[PDB]
């Protein structure tokens, strides 16, 4: 019989491609909100 | 305006700076020139099939086949 | 001897990574081929780096350059 | 004498290391104007004249200590926003581009 | 079809300006950067401990050249020159004359390896498997003249190694 | 704790080479202190150890031989002291060893296997291997203009 | 007896700086999946002494003046090595005090190495890298000095020891982390790091060489030695000073791998581009938070003893 | 006397060759196998080889790639400009001699007409690791040095 490279019956699994950066961290107010905090706490 | 005579493989740029601004450039190529299109003419089609891995040579296999479309 | 090419020209032309890539391709009917010119994509960008580069600074010269994708195996030829 | 010690080992020890440096056994038997930017040229004085307005600025820890501090904090703040109007006079009358 | 890669607007309310400035003022994707770089610290590297340690090869491999005998021991090659016409760098050289039992043998084959394109063209212009590129690529020299092999040279080549290059050949000769 | 782990594992290494003599000599000689399963040994010295938990590239090595064809190579180790018969299964041109897939036996293969020789008097000189093409006309050895 | 403790010194902190070039290849390699120097000794020990006894048997390779071509380096180095004299680790060699002041004052000097050796480079285009490299360190100059002024405010003195008795309970990292960003990146920019390495850039687009190398990792290594005391302030304990010394280095040497794991993440800067960072962005924060720190001292009434 | 002079020949040596700093002339194809031997893989780092040296500061030049006679007078002005010991390694076939051109009328037949050559690296281009295999090889041969051996029986 023939035998030669070959996908597997039925292909293979999916294969990602798209762009994938994941959002993290805070928002802009709660952001600020930590950085003035500990100011005030430094300067206290 | 400054000259500067000097600024993949190896390019000489001829500049022309004004402060930081660039006002020219003027590459100077042929410092890989190796005569290929000549060479081919003394090679079979077969023969001439290496030289196109060695032109754009990040590109291999995709310069082999617009060689092997064309014939 | 190799296989003989019926006499003609022709243009062909893909989509290289780099651009359009192709071959002017002269056959005289023989086994070698007459002419073959290289069309490079990065031929004709690197003739307008000095288009490109205008009201820009020294070091932009570099990025400019490296925008282009300039390998001078098929620049030169 | 502690500090001229350490400043005379400091400075003698890079001499020798220099002296070295030049001279190792080698086995061997055989005034124009430089293309002048005027740009450059307003950095550095800037720069001179923003550090003469700090070397006023250096006594200031000490000044906190005064009992005339409703003077000294007015004067301080004098000093430090003419500093910034500097900045923005040379900001807005293009002392700060470096294109053309 | 086609798809914009750098068309969007940013929003312009309030809490996204507020984010905004938070990341010029707080260098926050500057330090999600700093993360990247930082997760690579703990990874195991890629490196390999060469020359203990060698990168995988596959049996088409195109190295050092070789002569190749028959298993009696005569040699394969009968000097039709095929692999010299075909040689795209013309880095091959034979003579050939009639050996003293009458045999068609080669009295010179030298290849320049420093004219050499090493594309195996010669390995597959080849009808008796005569000449082969071996699976050797460690054949440096200090002069320029060692690299200019001449027939003795090959088929010591060939008894050095063909060992190993008939049992590559044994894995490949089905593709070919 | 895992730290705990990771430490005894240094040390396995330790009586995994010998003793603390033999682990300063593979970490001197090869810059690599990992303990493999021996796979063989060939007639020159060369040890080969596979560990298929390591990542491609890294499962297979060669511990060479300290001396080999009358060169000590304590020190100096090459990539083509190799023979033939291991280079295919080192490089992973196949996946059974020589212990287990032995090569074809030829009376020409060569019995002994040389590294490279290059800036030794055994280096390479190349030649032309063909006979002088015209014969000159010997002159008659008796007077007689 | 005090010879001895200057070359207790000297000496550690030219081990220091070798071991560094062995630290940053290593620790680039890693964040670049891959491993550096470990075959020259066990984990490359050894590389910094082969690199070492290379540069100084290699041929030394006219210059527009011998004087300058020869006090360039001496300077640089000798300056370098003066700038730790007053470090209290935690006690100084010398005890100053006007420490602080003296560091900005020999700082401000190193940049007479580069423009001498523009000078005897006998080159055109050589003092014009010169000269653009002293404009950069000059322009932060301007803000190091006035964040360093900004943060004494909270000390009360420019003794470098007061400092410490200024963090005894917080590191000024807390009320001052705004200063502490834009003086970390000044250090950057000041020791001609990247993303500001613009004259090893900007070029390319034996024994002397080796000293202005030593001088220059000095100078990194003493520069996030100053940031830890400045804004990361050790406790000290009188009868246990080795334990000031260990958890003050550690910190240091933190600081010092964070330049190197800067270098490995970030592409340059232009040079215009880092001219406006500093005239632009820097200077005009720095500025406002100078009148910030002097006025909150005194309406907290926080002001700090004078001695 | 022979002790000592054998014992610091024994240690310049090991630093040079612990230390070779390499100025690559990455004409064209076999730079970029040059740049797989410094890629993760190979790290050439690790042998105390570092990546991208000035060519002032270079102990060896690696031409990898094509000699074109246009470009062959600045590649024999950058070596005159390399301090000593110097070195060169001459990498592929157009290095060595030619190669795929070595017919053309453009193109230097070998570097070493240019410059004088310690290493050929055969191939075109030669795989990373036969590169790695060709430095390692020069670092024997600077091991073989006996500069100080020599001076002394002068
Ligand atoms: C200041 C004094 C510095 C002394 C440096 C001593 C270097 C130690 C050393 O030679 O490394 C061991 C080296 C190791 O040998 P090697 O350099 O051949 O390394 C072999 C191991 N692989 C294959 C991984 C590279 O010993 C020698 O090379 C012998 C020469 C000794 C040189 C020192 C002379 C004193
Ligand atoms: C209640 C009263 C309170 C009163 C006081 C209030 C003050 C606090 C609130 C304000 C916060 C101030 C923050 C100060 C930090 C400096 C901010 C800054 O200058 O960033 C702007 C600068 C340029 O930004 P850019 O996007 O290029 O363009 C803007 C102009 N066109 O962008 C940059 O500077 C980028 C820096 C480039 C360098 C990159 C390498 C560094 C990345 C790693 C940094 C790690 C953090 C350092 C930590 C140091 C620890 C000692
Ligand atoms: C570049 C070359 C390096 C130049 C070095 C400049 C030296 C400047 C030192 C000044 C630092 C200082 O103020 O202290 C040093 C000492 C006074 O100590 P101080 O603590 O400040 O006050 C007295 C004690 N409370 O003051 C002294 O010890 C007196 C030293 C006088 C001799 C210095 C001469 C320098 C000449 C250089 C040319
Ligand atoms: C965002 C990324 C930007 C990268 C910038 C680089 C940042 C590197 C910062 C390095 C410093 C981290 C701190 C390392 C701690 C070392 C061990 C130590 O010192 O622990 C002691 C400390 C509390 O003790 P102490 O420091 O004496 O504080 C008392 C106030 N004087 O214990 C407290 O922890
Ligand atoms: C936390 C905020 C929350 C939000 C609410 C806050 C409300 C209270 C704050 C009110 C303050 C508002 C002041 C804002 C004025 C900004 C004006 C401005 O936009 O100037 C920008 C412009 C320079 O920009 P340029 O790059 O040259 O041109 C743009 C082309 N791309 O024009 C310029 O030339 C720049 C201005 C001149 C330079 C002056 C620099 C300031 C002085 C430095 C010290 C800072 C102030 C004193 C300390
Ligand atoms: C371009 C020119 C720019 C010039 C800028 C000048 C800005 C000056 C702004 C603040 C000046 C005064 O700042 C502050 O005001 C309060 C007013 O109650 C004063 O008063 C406060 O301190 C004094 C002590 O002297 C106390 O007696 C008083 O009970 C207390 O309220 C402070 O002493 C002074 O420090
Ligand atoms: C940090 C302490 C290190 C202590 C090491 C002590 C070792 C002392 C012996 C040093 C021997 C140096 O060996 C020698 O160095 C010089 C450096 O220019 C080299 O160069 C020298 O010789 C070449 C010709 O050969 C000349 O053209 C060149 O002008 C000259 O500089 C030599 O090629 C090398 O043979
Ligand atoms: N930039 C790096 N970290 N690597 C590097 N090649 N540094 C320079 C190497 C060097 C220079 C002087 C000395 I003294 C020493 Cl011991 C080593
Ligand atoms: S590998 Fe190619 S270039 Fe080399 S000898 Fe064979 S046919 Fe000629
Ligand atoms: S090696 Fe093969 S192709 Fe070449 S001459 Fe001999 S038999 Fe013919
Ligand atoms: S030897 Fe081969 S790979 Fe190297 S430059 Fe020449 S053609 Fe390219």
């Amino acid at each position: 019989k023939v035998k030669q490279d070959m996908p597997p019956v039925g292909g293979y699994g999916p294969i990602d491609y798209k762009r994938n950066l994941p959002r993290r961290g805070l928002s802009g107010y709660s952001m600020f909100a930590v950085g003035i905090g500990a100011l005030l706490f430094g300067y206290w | 305006n400054l000259t500067l005579n000097f600024g993949h493989g190896v390019l000489r740029l001829v500049m022309e700076l004004s402060g930081e601004m660039v006002r020219k450039c003027d590459p100077h190529i042929g410092l890989l020139h190796r005569g290929t299109e000549k060479l081919i003419e003394y090679k079979t089609y077969l023969q001439a099939l290496p030289y196109f891995d060695r032109l754009d040579y990040v590109s291999m296999m995709c310069n082999e086949q617009a060689y092997s479309l064309a014939v | 001897e190799g296989y003989q090419v019926p006499p003609g020209a022709t243009y062909t032309a893909i989509e290289a990574p780099k651009g359009e890539f192709g071959v002017y391709l002269v056959s005289d009917g023989s086994s070698r081929p007459y002419r073959c010119k290289i069309k490079a994509p990065g031929f004709a960008h690197l003739a307008g780096l000095d288009k490109m580069s205008k009201g820009h600074m020294l070091a932009d010269v570099v990025a400019i350059i490296g925008t282009q994708d300039i390998v001078f195996g098929e620049v030169d030829r | 004498m502690n500090l001229m010690l350490a400043l005379l080992t400091n400075f003698t020890l890079a001499t020798l290391l220099v002296i070295i440096a030049f001279w190792l056994p080698q086995l061997n038997v055989y005034s124009a104007r430089l293309p002048f930017s005027m740009k450059f040229f307003l950095v550095a004085i800037t720069f001179l004249l923003f550090d003469l307005e700090i070397a006023l600025l250096l006594p200031l820890p000490w000044a906190s200590q005064t009992a005339n501090l409703n003077t000294m904090l007015t004067m301080a703040l004098f000093l430090i926003i003419l500093l910034a109007v500097s900045l923005a006079y040379e900001w807005t009358q293009k002392g700060l581009e470096w294109t053309e | 079809t086609y798809k914009y890669v750098n068309l969007r607007e940013p929003s312009m309310d309030m809490k996204s300006v507020t984010d905004r400035a938070a990341q010029t003022l707080l260098w926050t994707e500057l330090i999600r950067g700093l993360g990247m770089t930082l997760s690579y610290l703990f990874r195991e590297p890629a490196t390999i401990n060469y020359p203990f340690e060698k990168g995988p090869l596959s049996p088409r491999f195109r190295g050092e050249h070789a002569l190749r005998r028959y298993p009696s021991g005569e040699e394969r090659c009968i000097a039709c020159k095929l692999c010299e016409a075909v040689c795209p760098a013309q880095a091959i050289t034979i003579e050939a004359e009639p050996r003293a039992d009458g045999s068609r043998r080669t009295t010179r084959y030298d290849i320049d390896m420093t004219k050499c394109i090493y594309c195996g063209f010669c390995q597959e212009a080849c009808p008796v498997d005569a000449i082969v590129e071996g699976p050797n690529f460690e054949f440096s020299t200090e002069t320029h003249e060692e690299l200019l092999y001449n027939k003795e040279k090959l088929l010591n080549n060939g008894d050095k190694w063909e060992a190993e290059i008939a049992a590559n050949i044994q894995a490949d000769y089905l593709y070919r | 704790m895992e730290l705990l782990q990771v430490l005894k594992r240094g040390l396995q290494q330790v009586s995994g080479h010998g003793g603390l003599r033999g682990y300063l000599r593979v970490l001197f000689r090869a810059n690599d202190v990992r303990v493999g399963t021996l796979v063989g040994e060939d007639k020159y010295g060369n040890k080969y150890y596979e560990d298929n938990k390591q990542f491609f590239g890294r499962h297979r090595w060669v511990i060479y031989t300290t001396e080999m064809n009358g060169k000590n190579t304590f020190w100096d180790v090459d990539g083509s002291m190799v023979p033939p018969e291991w280079h295919r299964w080192l490089h992973c041109m196949t996946d059974d060893p020589p212990t287990v897939k032995p090569p074809t036996a030829r009376k020409f293969i060569w019995t002994n296997h040389k590294f490279n020789l290059s800036g030794t008097p055994q280096q390479y000189v190349p030649y032309s291997t063909t006979r002088k093409k015209i014969q000159e006309w010997v002159p008659p050895s008796t007077p007689y203009k | 007896m005090f010879m001895i403790n200057i070359l207790m010194l000297i000496i550690p902190i030219l081990l220091a700086v070798a071991f560094l070039t062995l630290v940053e290849r290593k620790v680039l390699g890693y964040m670049q999946l891959r491993k550096g120097p470990n075959v020259v000794g066990p984990y490359g020990l050894l590389q910094p002494i082969a690199d070492a006894i290379k540069l100084f048997i290699k041929e030394p390779l006219a210059t527009s003046s011998a004087s300058m071509f020869i006090l360039a380096p001496i300077m640089a180095l000798g300056l370098a090595l003066t700038m730790w004299i007053p470090l209290p680790m935690p006690y100084p060699l010398i005890n100053m005090n006007l420490g602080v002041l003296f560091m900005l004052a020999m700082s401000s000097l190193a940049v007479y190495s580069i423009l001498w050796s523009g000078w005897a480079s006998n080159s055109k285009y050589a003092l014009i890298g010169a000269l653009r490299a002293v404009a950069q360190t000059i322009s932060y100059e301007v803000t190091l000095a006035i964040i360093l002024l900004s943060v004494l405010l909270m000390s009360g003195s420019f003794t470098l020891s007061t400092l410490i008795t200024t963090q005894e309970q917080m590191w000024l990292i807390l009320p001052a982390w705004p200063l502490a960003m834009m003086w970390f990146i000044s250090t950057l920019a000041e020791t001609n790091r990247a993303p500001f390495d613009l004259t090893e850039g900007e070029s390319e687009l034996a024994g002397p060489f080796a000293l202005f190398f030593m001088a220059e990792y000095a100078n990194i290594i003493m520069m996030n030695i100053f940031t830890a005391i400045l804004f990361l302030g050790t406790s000290h304990n009188p009868h246990m000073p080795e334990l000031y010394t260990i958890n003050f280095t550690i910190k240091s040497l933190l600081l010092t791998m964070s330049f190197l794991w800067i270098r490995a993440s970030y592409p340059r800067f232009r040079y215009d581009q880092l001219m406006h960072l500093l005239w632009k962005n820097f200077l005009p924060l720095t500025l406002a938070l100078c009148m910030w720190h002097v006025s909150l001292p005194i309406l907290t009434s926080g002001i700090p003893p004078q001695t | 006397g022979e002790y000592v002079v054998a014992k610091l020949d024994d240690l310049i040596n090991w630093a040079r060759r612990s230390s070779l700093w390499p100025m690559t002339f990455g004409l064209a194809c076999c730079a970029v196998e040059m740049m797989h031997m410094a890629a993760p893989r190979y790290d050439m780092d690790r042998f105390g080889v570092v990546f991208r040296a000035s060519p002032r500061q270079s102990d060896v030049m690696i031409v990898a790639g094509t000699l074109t006679n246009k470009m062959a007078p600045a590649l024999r002005k950058v070596y005159d400009q390399m301090p000593e010991p110097r070195y060169v390694v001459s990498m592929g076939s157009c290095a060595n001699g030619g190669g795929y051109y070595h017919y053309s009328y453009s193109v230097v037949r070998g570097c070493d007409r240019i410059v004088p050559v310690d290493i050929y690296v055969p191939g075109c281009p030669p795989t990373a690791e036969a590169l790695l295999y060709g430095i390692l090889q020069l670092q024997k041969k600077i091991k073989r040095e006996k500069r100080l051996r020599i001076w002394y029986r002068r």
